[PDB]
């Protein structure tokens, strides 16, 4: 699961996902 | 975001430039040309 | 309408006055074709429409201006007289 | 004589700072690998749209 | 011309560069002829002021959405409020 | 239904009162903005 997580302004916001 | 810098047929892309070299009766016509373009672009974003 | 258009003394621009006018029958026929008005024009409402369009409340103003300066009584321009004495909101819905 | 520039005549086209990016511009440039006159040592030349001009000596 | 205040949402104007935001001091290094910086998407994110010859970071002035958390009006009238991606000091 | 009561930059929202106030020479101006706004409303409804 680590090898996988290593391989891949004005009115605009990004909301976080509910599950971390 | 790169669409916030197109005229769509206006004198500039900045509202502080149409509100500085135009009187209110003439700046309405130029602000509407920006409003129409920006609405079009936002709605294209939301469809895709 | 007949007396305001024929009042003998009109006020100057800065002291323009309002004839509070309501609850009556307005007949624009002769007013339209009196064949004497060097400048009839208006906005918002077509010149042939007002004849039957009923209105909530109507205000009449009057003054005296310099000749050439007449154009400056219209929305969206400038001129020493339209700058300091009288200007018309850009959503104007009457006649001049 | 005539000679060949290789990659010469690039100027900063504005006052804007930019960090590590690749920015695209439209302007008046000297095309790469061009046909540049050679002069030794002179005459009246044209201008017509800007000019690149190099020179060499001590 | 006038003085320059830092760490407050202001309306700035440098030579004709007009905007609003909060100005801080930076760790960039322009080139002597360069007068302001901009990033990808071409927004101005730095500037040089024409008297100190110091470059300043520009950061938009905090904004966000407001959501209210309701336990249902058929149960209570209490609510909580979330200010989205805003630090707590600025409310 | 509710977008039928926006002016889209015209004098009236009701075309009976757009034809009552600004007529043909100027209705080609005021009626056209209503047509433009209502067409876009309808297209958004059909795409969604
Ligand atoms: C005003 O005076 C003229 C000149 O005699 C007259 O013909 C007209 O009927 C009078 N009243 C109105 C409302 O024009
Ligand atoms: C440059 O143009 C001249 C024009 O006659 C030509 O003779 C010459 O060969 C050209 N030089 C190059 C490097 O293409
Ligand atoms: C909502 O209130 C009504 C009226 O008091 C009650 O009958 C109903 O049970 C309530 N709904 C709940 C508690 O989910
Ligand atoms: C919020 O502001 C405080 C005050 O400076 C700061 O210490 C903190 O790092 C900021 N961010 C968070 C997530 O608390």
């Amino acid at each position: 699961e680590d090898l996988l997580f290593n391989k891949v302004f004005n009115g605009l916001t990004v909301l976080p996902p509910l599950l971390t | 975001v790169k669409q916030l810098s197109s005229n769509f047929g206006a004198i500039s892309s900045v509202l502080n430039d149409i509100l500085s070299r135009l009187d209110p009766p003439e700046a309405e016509v130029q602000i509407d040309r920006l409003i129409t373009g920006r609405l079009q672009s936002l709605q294209t974003y939301v469809t895709q | 309408f007949g007396e305001v258009f024929n009042a003998t003394r009109f006020a100057s621009v800065y002291a323009w006055n309002r004839k509070r006018i309501s609850n009556c029958v307005a007949d624009y026929s002769v007013l339209y074709n009196s064949a004497s008005f060097s400048t009839f024009k208006c906005y918002g409402v077509s010149p042939t429409k007002l004849n039957d369009l009923c209105f909530t409340n109507v205000y009449a103003d009057s003054f005296v201006i310099r000749g050439d300066e007449v154009r400056q009584i219209a929305p969206g321009q400038t001129g020493k007289i339209a700058d300091y004495n009288y200007k018309l909101p850009d959503d104007f819905t009457g006649c001049v | 004589a005539y000679t060949n520039s290789f990659t010469r005549g690039v100027y900063y086209p504005d006052k804007v700072f930019r960090s590590s990016v690749l920015h695209s511009t439209q302007d008046l440039f000297l095309p790469f690998f061009s046909n540049v006159t050679w002069f030794h040592a002179n005459p009246v030349l044209p201008f017509n749209d800007g000019v690149y001009f190099a020179s060499t000596e001590k | 011309s006038t003085n320059l205040v830092k760490n407050k949402c202001v309306n700035f104007n440098f030579n004709g560069l007009t905007g609003t935001g909060v100005l801080t001091e930076s760790n960039k290094k322009f080139l002597p002829f360069q007068q302001f910086g901009r990033d990808i998407a071409d927004t101005t994110d730095a500037v040089r002021d024409p008297q100190t010859l110091e470059i300043l970071d520009i950061t938009p002035c905090s904004f966000g959405g407001v959501s209210v958390i309701t336990p249902g009006t058929n149960t209570s009238n209490q609510v909580a409020v979330l200010y989205q991606d805003v630090n707590c000091t600025e409310v």
